[PDB]
Parts: C-alpha cells; structure tokens; sequence
C-alpha cells in the first residue's frame, strides 16, 4: 500500500470524490522542487537512516603553540 | 403502533432483496421488518467528507 501515491491513497479510502486525475488546476499544490516519490523501503538498503542535523554544542579548542621568546 | 417501533423495511437506509428474492424473503424471514446492515452506497457518507460543499461557505458560529 505505500506503493499509491499520494491523492490516490485519499481517494482510495472514500475522503474526495474527485481523484487526482480529475481535479482542477487550481486545487493542486504549487510545486517549486521536483516531486520524488519514494515509497517505504523499510527491510532495504534504502531505509531510513536517523541522525543529528546539529553539530556538539560544545566546540574544542584546537591546539596551537607558541615558544617562550 | 407505539412512538418507537415496529418501522418497515422501505424506511430503512439499508441495502436489501428486489423481485422474487423479496418475495421469498418476506416469506423465510422470522421477521420481515429486518434489515441486512449494507448501508446504501449512494447515500451513505456521500458526498465524501473531503468533498463537501459546505466547506467553502462555513463561517466560525
Ligand atoms: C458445489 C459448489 C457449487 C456452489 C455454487 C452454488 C451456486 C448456486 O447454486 O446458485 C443458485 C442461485 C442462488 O441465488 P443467487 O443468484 O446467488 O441470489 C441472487 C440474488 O441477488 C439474491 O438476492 P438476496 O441478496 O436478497 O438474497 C435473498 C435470499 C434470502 O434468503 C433467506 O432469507 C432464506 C433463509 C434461509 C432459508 C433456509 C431454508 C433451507 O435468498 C437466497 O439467496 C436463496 C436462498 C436459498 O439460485 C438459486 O437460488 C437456486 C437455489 C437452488
């Protein structure tokens, strides 16, 4: 089921009486990136892979030295 | 009748026999006022809830 796309999977499923093939221009999203669709890819090599957007809060010093003159 | 009951089939919102299959039905039924619980597909939860016209018009009460 991960496989229909999105409007579809409204569609089917009784929420618009209308599909996605026959709604109008104006009820679309406007799109200013190329759509993707990906479906679930759980049990792959294409699952998701969980991180931290962040960087440590904290930053190190990086060492540098200086001679006694 | 009393305020709340028997009511008959053709006043039910429920999906049920046409032709010699109602009369038979009528006649093997312990009771022919019962429904069989198909809702009716035009009528039921149509138009869909995504659909609806009364959105466009709905203002906060
Ligand atoms: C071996 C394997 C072969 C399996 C295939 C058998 C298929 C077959 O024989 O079709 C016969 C076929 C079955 O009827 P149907 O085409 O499926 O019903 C279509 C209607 O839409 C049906 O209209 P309905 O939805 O309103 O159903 C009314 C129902 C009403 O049923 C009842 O209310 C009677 C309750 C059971 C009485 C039991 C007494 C015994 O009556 C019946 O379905 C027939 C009951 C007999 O025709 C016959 O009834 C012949 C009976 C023998």
């Amino acid at each position: 089921m991960s496989q229909v796309e999105p409007g579809w999977h409204f569609w089917l499923g009784y929420g618009v009486d209308t599909a996605p093939c026959n709604t109008p221009k104006e009820k679309l999203p406007i799109r200013a990136y190329p759509y993707k669709f990906q479906p679930n890819y759980t049990g792959t090599p294409g699952a998701f892979v969980t991180y931290n957007t962040l960087k440590p809060k904290i930053s190190a010093w990086e060492p540098v030295t200086k001679q006694r003159s | 009748m009393l305020p709340g009951g028997p009511v008959p089939v053709f006043k039910k919102y429920t999906v049920g026999s046409k032709g010699i299959w109602e009369k038979l039905r009528v006649l093997l039924a312990i009771a022919p006022n019962r429904s069989t619980g198909n809702p009716i597909v035009p009528l039921y939860r149509v138009p869909t809830p995504g659909s609806r016209p009364e959105a466009n018009v709905y203002q906060d009460p």
